[PDB]
């Protein structure tokens, strides 16, 4: 077969962006949110009651016969038909450990059926609210993938990826999600992931140490691991440059020769 | 004889209307016009002081100027007198508001946008909703940024025409919503009229954005379907909140501004290029609706007259005038329709010869009484100009005289008929008898679309078919030629006001032009352009809080 | 032959075909069922008499939220319908060996007219068939209801809509599957208006069928606008039988390989396939391991990488059931490629672009539409040769129905009219048998 | 066959060919040499190769009064011609056996290349030929000349000039006789985007022949537009056959009868023929005296008139030598016709007001020029469908330079090239011998 | 019409062109003027060598 | 003889300039509607503007 690499580099980032590419590599958990908890902050149903549809279950709606459409298995929310959700992070530029596009590949590499979306401060993955729900408590709040000072669940106002961090650690934000509580040294999400306030706020975890964050960061720095210290991730993107233009003035063997 | 032209012969010339001899070369020059001697009084100030020598006006080159007397220009049912310098759209803010108005118009839909945000998005929507909704694309719609003070705004006093409005066929939903930012039907249109509008709209409610003029003259007319749009989807998404995915905000924003969006041009193709919103595009009926004469009055010349002066002030000055062409324009063309009374009282001989012969819409359109109403009213407009040779020199260039026989020809077989191709074909018989009567017709190649109108009148081809409402300047024997398009408008709009409809083509754009929030006032546009003549119009787009006083 | 390419032809359901069929078999320059397609499309026109009726009856001539009062005709266009059709067909007719097909649709409410050849090989465009069919349809309201002679403008209105003011048919009850030329995007760009939607709806949502439709139209507009000239042919070729055509099977192999797999699992699956071709092979090992990957074979590397694109759409979208994740798996997929292999992807960046195009097309309130509406003559979806598209009809043959523009709101009538044809409904039956017809010419 | 009027058949030099041929055998829709020349016009491009060279020898890339300094390239385009030419022949080849042609023109200075016809059949309109073109061009000079991987945009700019940012090819070295699709004024009016120095540099200055390929033209268009469909097509047939084949010997007797005449002549001459055929009676006689005429044949009496309107054309212009009264004698020929008769003009009057425009425009300072930059695409002579143009090609036949804008101004490249083909350099001589070939099949 | 046809066309340059069809806008509008036009249109290149 | 003319207010900025890659035609012209390349430009600048 094919033993698949991940990502070129040597570098702690380029084998970090490597781990969150890997589906075999099993992400270290660093807190314990319960799945209701993550449902509040979510905001988009209250837990405990029954997800709403969007079409009947896929037993009772009628498809022609598709060889080709029937070979795939679908997800369980989309067996029983539920309306499609979302879950919005921002990432801080300041070794946050999961960044904007290296979470868009880790989805689209590890999930199955999800819609992922890339913004310079902003990342949204879209998929049926049951298997979002599960996933994201899995893998996007228990692991090192979420830290509740340098990254956020936020939709609506997302602003503050390329802001200085304020007295706490904690990226800043417009609408005070999350407030860091000095007495038990946690922090507590105060409001859902798009600004409408909970009822009572959840414990979240207490922030990364930064010792730990340089460590499990994916984000080149000059202050932390820059590129010029990973030569073979520059030389890649060099290559794939030039692939991309002889490809683009004559796609032939001879032309890419000179590659 | 009372002709309803005579008064301004009298004020205009010193001589007797009929009398056939004056006397020449005793004016002065350019001298004898006090608009003359500011501009030249202008230019002096102007060259030295910000020309550095480099001469502007020089009167001294070329034509002798004034070598006849220059006469004054009444408006048609007003008792004001201009010079015809004033009536220049370059000179007349009036003529410029009146298309930065229809330039900065967009009419858009509100009932899809409704229905998915009700059952895909999940949100209620009530009369406070809209309300909310309302008050924010007001705020956003000019400049305005919604609770970001970090964002980029337009100053305030630079955008002060720019309005949001809703109108609505449903009654009920109607009297539930704010009345600072509604257009009433009820209370803007005759009881019959609002009834006809709202079983024509339905029970569906639009919404109308005025971009801020500024815009428009900044940009061209495709900037403000843009902006519209823009400015709707940021109101929508901030009014109300939707904790729904992106896919979901995708098909609402086509719900809500690329569903049900009304332009009021369309874009021109080969060497008219142009955008949307652009004086080519708009067809007659369009501008027939936009004009509001039948709101206000039931005599169905004036409503006829009104689409008249709109569409010669439109079509003939700003649109060929510059668009097309350039340079001083058109403005005697245009201004010959509606200057003096003597369009007024041609187009009231017709009604009156239609009505005793016929009765006001006593007969099916036929071939016999197109001929014979068109015959008869272009050979009264003919002896009309014969014998009062003042009338001759008012209309010295025979174009500014076939347009306005052929128009009230026109007028009277609509009135007659009802139909607007049987007008235009009307239009047409008169044009070639007037060429056969004065062995004269308008400039060279003036009756391109004169000579090949009456076959294309009924015609049934591909690009030679249309009704006289859905056609307009982009028609290929309408596309070049001065003053027919402006008249063409009137005919089409005389189709109508003689079976006493309340709309023409568009019942939303009628609705839409009844807001009383326009600058120009679409009421009375010949008041108006009166009124821009004498310098006492307040237009818009003007940048005097970003320029310096010295 | 100039190519010495060989491919096996697999149907839809994976079943071997025919081996060794040389490549050009399948060139739109060759294939008989690919002529045959472009030329019906050239001359079908599709005609709504109900439409026709009910605008005249109410006098809704104009566009959107237009109304002329008093311009109104009743007449009763869906009761004869078959007089309508014998007049319109009577005046089409050229010969009496000639095509003129004329046939009644939805038991009289629309009419499916095919333009003679003959009218079509004397015109420089298409737009002969829509004018003629206006025309002769004029004559015929005029003829069977004595229309008076002052609103033939009027049945003229109702018939095209706007025509010598806008030049289009807005408010028309008229429609072809091609547009106006002089509404293109680019030169040559007439082939590529056909939207999903109509694709997938013509097939009747069958995944194959409908990959293939919209593979072969989009390929066949790259050969008009001069792409696929010279030595971008061979990429184009290989491009439409790995990607539309499921030549060497590929694309149904690494569905099977990936029914329970995601989007980097497609992409392993698509390394391995093209490791163990011989289509790539390794360029060096860097100091931090990482074998980069050169492609012995570029053009058979991008058909690799297409239909592995088309494979991870379908096992994506199967998996969420859902449409409106075909911009982010072709993003993605490309970008893991490239970053995975050091290789170029799917058209060598084009398809990344086209995603994101997609992307802020379908996911935002600059958004607009769904992918079901996608085209290539459109300014955002233009920029792939015709790598993009065809994916987007396997995700909307793989929706559950959570679409606003889904194939029944937007494609019912194109569906209803191209669906008789054998060679639309089936359009991977057929070319696999145009092509099988002309195996042994090359 | 559903026509039963017969016409006879003249050569230029007025001597007899046949008798008693059917109206249909000159119909666009049955005649082979009017689909021959449709089918060539479509694929046959001009290319400049000496105007290739001399953009990239001084970098004059850009269109008017544009250079780049820096981009520029040596290369000897012309001395290597016959290696263009065939590279470009070789790229361009579909199988082995197609009509695709490259000939050389004046010592390599000038290319006349015929893509296949097979290129066409796929291809929903006639930009493919020139794209097609552009594209084998690129790559022929690309390894004729080993030009650098960073000049072939260079290249591209001097071959075709600014098409991506200007949707037409304005600053280029490329040509065909019909223009960019962008550029029509209305739908079907592809043909009609011919102008009138083209037509007459494409025959050589032979007025017969320009009448012949005008009127060709003209009306092949109106039959692309729908306009000649149902009954308004024998109008068209008619007016091809009389006006632009002389069926009758109609321009020829007229013009001879009028040697030294006048209009008036002319239509005093047109007139006593149509009463003499019987085409025309005496409707009444009016009380002054006045004989007031109507058609017995409506559109023979059209036929009559426009072949008078030639006739009338050529005699001014040829009495003068000079190609601007072409708009004043086809505004007058109708103004005293109808005014003699009381019968219509040519057109029903849509031929006096495209002179009364024509007029307009050639006299004036609102645009136009002289009458040899005008066509049936522009929106000053678009009105008259196919009789108001050939009139226009005869009279600049009928010049002796007295016009700024003469066709060796304004088509040298194209004139050059297109005269090398018969079909398009004679079209009287070949229309008539594709009549009779088809003589017995009505 | 010489002169008209010359000024309006042969001699005539302008600082866009149009763009018809989809884009749908006129001459001389920002969308149609070529980066070559526009670095052109400064003139810092004959006031500064840097 | 008879016509309206536009404000000249209104046209301060409107200038018809000639410039002439020809000396001698350039020396007798009147500097008041003559855009210069000899005085605006450079002298290597004001050879290539004028080659
Ligand atoms: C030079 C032209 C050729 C052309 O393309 N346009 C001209 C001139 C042009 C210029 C006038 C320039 C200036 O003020 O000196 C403009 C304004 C067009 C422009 N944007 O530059 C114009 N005419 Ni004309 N032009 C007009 C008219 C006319 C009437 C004049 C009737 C007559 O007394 O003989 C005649 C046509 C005719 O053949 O009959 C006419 C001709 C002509 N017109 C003839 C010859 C003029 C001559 O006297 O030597 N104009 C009129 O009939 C009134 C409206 C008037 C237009 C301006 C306005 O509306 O104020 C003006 C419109
Ligand atoms: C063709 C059109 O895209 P559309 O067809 O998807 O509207 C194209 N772009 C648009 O989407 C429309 C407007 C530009 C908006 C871009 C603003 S960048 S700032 C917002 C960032 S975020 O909203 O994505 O987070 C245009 O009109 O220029
Ligand atoms: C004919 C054509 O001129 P061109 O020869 O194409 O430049 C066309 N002019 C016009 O339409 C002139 C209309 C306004 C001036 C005359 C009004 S009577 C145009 O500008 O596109
Ligand atoms: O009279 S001309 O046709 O020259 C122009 C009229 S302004």
């Amino acid at each position: 077969a094919y033993t698949p690499q991940f990502y070129p580099g040597a570098t702690k980032v380029a084998e970090n962006r490597r781990n969150h590419l890997n589906p075999n590599y099993e992400l270290e958990k660093l807190r314990e949110i319960p799945d209701e908890d993550v449902v509040k902050i979510m905001g988009h149903r209250q837990p405990g009651e029954d997800y709403k549809t969007v079409h009947p279950p896929l037993e009772e709606m009628d498809f022609v016969e598709d060889y080709a459409r029937d070979l795939v298995e679908p997800l369980n929310g989309a067996k029983e038909g539920h309306r499609v959700r979302y879950i919005q992070f921002a990432d801080s530029m300041y070794f946050a450990p999961a960044q904007p596009y290296d979470r868009s590949r880790s989805y689209m590499s590890r999930l199955r059926g999800v819609d992922a979306g890339t913004l310079s401060g902003r990342q949204v993955v879209e998929c049926r609210e049951s298997d979002l729900e599960e996933f994201s408590k899995n893998i996007l709040m228990d692991t090192e993938l979420f830290d509740p000072a340098t990254s956020g669940m936020r939709g609506a106002t997302v602003h503050g990826h390329s802001l200085r961090l304020d007295e706490n650690g904690m990226m800043f934000d417009a609408l005070q999600r999350c407030v860091f509580d000095e007495k038990t040294g946690h922090v507590m999400y105060v409001k859902d992931q798009v600004g409408k306030p909970l009822d009572a706020p959840v414990d979240v975890g207490e922030p990364i140490p930064e010792a730990k964050l340089r460590e499990i960061t994916t984000i080149y720095r000059n202050d932390g691991v820059a590129m010029r210290a990973d030569p073979d991730v520059i030389e890649v993107v060099k290559r794939i440059h030039r692939a991309r233009t002889l490809g683009g003035y004559i796609p032939t063997n001879e032309t890419f020769k000179g590659l | 004889e009372k002709r309803l032209f005579l008064k301004a012969l009298k004020e205009k010339f010193e001589e007797d209307p009929k009398e056939k001899y004056t006397k020449f070369y005793t004016f002065g020059g350019w001298e004898q016009s006090a608009r003359k001697r500011e501009f030249v009084e202008a230019n002096e100030k102007i060259v030295s002081e910000k020309r550095q020598g480099i001469p502007l006006y020089n009167p001294d080159i070329g034509v002798p100027l004034g070598q006849r007397k220059l006469m004054p220009y009444k408006l048609s049912n007003t008792d004001d007198y201009c010079e015809g310098d004033d009536l220049h759209f370059l000179n007349n803010a009036a003529i410029q508001q009146l298309w930065d108005d229809i330039r900065r118009t967009v009419i858009v839909g509100m009932d899809t946008a409704h229905s998915v945000l009700e059952k895909r998005l999940g949100v209620e929507v009530t009369p406070e909703t809209i309300n909310e909704y309302m008050h924010t694309i007001n705020h956003s719609l000019p400049g305005g940024a919604v609770v970001q003070e970090h964002m980029v705004e337009v100053h305030p006093s630079l955008a002060w025409d720019c309005y949001a409005r809703i109108f609505t066929g449903d009654d009920e939903l109607a009297d539930e919503l704010d009345s600072r930012f509604l257009i009433d039907i009820n209370k803007l249109f005759p009881e019959e009229q609002a009834e006809t509008l709202k079983a024509a709209i339905g029970k569906k409610t639009y919404q109308v954005s005025r971009v801020p003029s500024l815009v428009g003259r900044v940009c061209d007319g495709g900037t403000i379907s843009r902006w519209s749009a823009m400015q709707i989807g940021m109101s929508f998404i901030t009014a109300y909140k939707l904790c729904a995915g992106e896919a979901a905000t995708a098909d609402f924003s086509y719900a809500s501004k690329h569903a049900d969006v009304i332009q009021m041009g369309n874009a021109l193709p080969g060497r008219r290029a142009r955008g949307p919103n652009e004086p080519g595009g708009i067809r007659f009926g369009i501008l027939s609706d936009v004009v509001q004469t039948t709101r206000v009055s039931e005599d169905p010349v004036e409503q006829s007259l009104e689409v008249v002066a709109t569409g010669a002030a439109l079509y003939d000055q700003i649109w060929l005038g510059a668009y097309m062409s350039g340079g001083i324009g058109f403005t005697q063309y245009a201004t010959a329709s509606y200057t003096d009374d003597i369009l007024d009282d041609f187009s009231y001989y017709a009604l009156d010869y239609v009505e005793k012969k016929y009765g006001r819409m006593g007969t099916k359109a036929t071939m016999d009484v197109v001929e014979d109403v068109a015959g008869e009213v272009t050979l009264y407009a003919l002896e009309q100009y014969d014998d009062y040779p003042a009338l001759l020199e008012d209309h010295f260039g025979g174009s500014q005289r076939a347009a306005v026989a052929a128009a009230a020809s026109g007028i009277g077989v609509c009135m007659a008929t009802g139909n607007s191709n049987a007008g235009v074909n009307g239009w047409y018989l008169s044009q070639i008898l007037h060429k056969e009567y004065h062995s004269r017709l308008g400039f060279y190649g003036y009756d391109l679309q004169d000579q090949c109108g009456a076959s294309n009148s009924l015609a049934i081809r591909n690009d030679e078919a249309a009704p006289l409402e859905l056609r307009g300047p982009n028609y290929p024997n309408y596309a070049m030629n001065v003053g027919h398009q402006g008249e063409y408008a009137g005919i089409a709009q005389a189709a109508h006001s003689a079976r006493g409809d309340a709309f023409a083509l568009n019942p939303l754009v009628k609705v839409a032009f009844a807001d009383p929030m326009l600058v120009f006032d679409f009421s009375k546009p010949r008041k108006e352009i009166a009124r821009g003549a004498l310098r006492e119009f307040e237009a818009a787009g003007e940048r005097d809080v970003i320029l310096p006083a010295k | 032959v100039k190519y010495e390419d060989k491919i096996s032809l697999y149907d839809a359901k994976g079943n071997l075909v025919a081996e060794n069929v040389p490549l050009e078999a399948i060139s739109p320059l060759y294939n008989p069922t690919i002529k045959s397609m472009v030329k019906n499309i050239k001359r079908t026109v599709a005609v709504n008499l109900a439409g026709i009726e009910g605008t005249l009856a109410a006098g809704k001539i104009g566009g959107k939220g237009c109304q002329v009062p008093g311009r109104t005709l009743d007449i009763s266009a869906v009761s004869n319908a078959q007089a309508i059709a014998d007049e319109v067909e009577k005046i089409l007719k050229v010969s009496e060996d000639d095509d003129t097909a004329v046939k009644i649709i939805n038991g009289g409410k629309q009419l499916a007219v095919q333009v003679p050849t003959a009218r079509l090989e004397v015109a420089a465009e298409y737009s002969v068939s829509m004018l003629s069919t206006a025309m002769a349809l004029k004559e015929a309201l005029i003829k069977t209801f004595n229309i008076d002679m002052f609103d033939g403008s009027t049945v003229h209105a109702a018939i095209v809509g706007n025509y010598p003011q806008v030049m289009d048919y807005a408010g028309g009850n008229i429609a072809s599957l091609l547009g106006a030329p002089s509404m293109m995007e680019g030169l040559g760009y007439a082939l590529r208006n056909i939207p999903v939607n109509h694709a997938v709806a013509t097939t009747k949502k069958n995944m194959m069928n409908a990959i293939a439709f919209s593979s072969v139209m989009e390929q066949t507009a790259t050969f008009e606008m001069g792409d696929a000239v010279g030595s971008f042919e061979r990429q184009h070729l290989l491009g439409l039988a790995y990607q539309g055509l499921n030549a060497d099977n590929l694309v149904i192999d690494f569905i099977k390989a990936n029914a329970k797999g995601t989007v980097g699992s497609v992409v392993e699956t698509v390394i391995d396939r093209a490791i163990a071709d011989g289509v790539i092979v390794v360029d060096k090992t860097m100091s931090s391991g990482f074998n980069m990957y050169k492609p012995a074979d570029v053009n058979k590397w991008n058909a690799y990488a297409a239909a592995g694109l088309v494979a991870a759409v379908a096992v994506s979208c199967g998996a969420a059931r859902a449409a409106q994740n075909v911009a982010s798996v072709i993003l993605y997929f490309n970008d893991i490629l490239e970053y995975e292999t050091g290789l170029p992807g799917v058209d060598y960046g084009r398809s990344m672009g086209t995603a994101v195009g997609f992307s802020f097309f379908s996911h935002s309130i600059y958004g607009g539409g769904g992918p079901g509406i996608f085209n290539g003559n459109h300014v955002v979806t233009r920029h792939s040769k015709g790598f993009a598209i065809p994916p987007v009809c396997a995700a909307m043959c793989a929706d559950a129905g959570t679409q606003m523009f889904s194939p029944e709101h937007t494609s019912g009538l194109v569906g209803s009219v191209y669906s008789a044809f054998d060679e639309f409904r089936e359009p991977m039956k057929y070319v696999i048998e145009g092509a099988l017809s002309i195996k042994d010419q090359f």
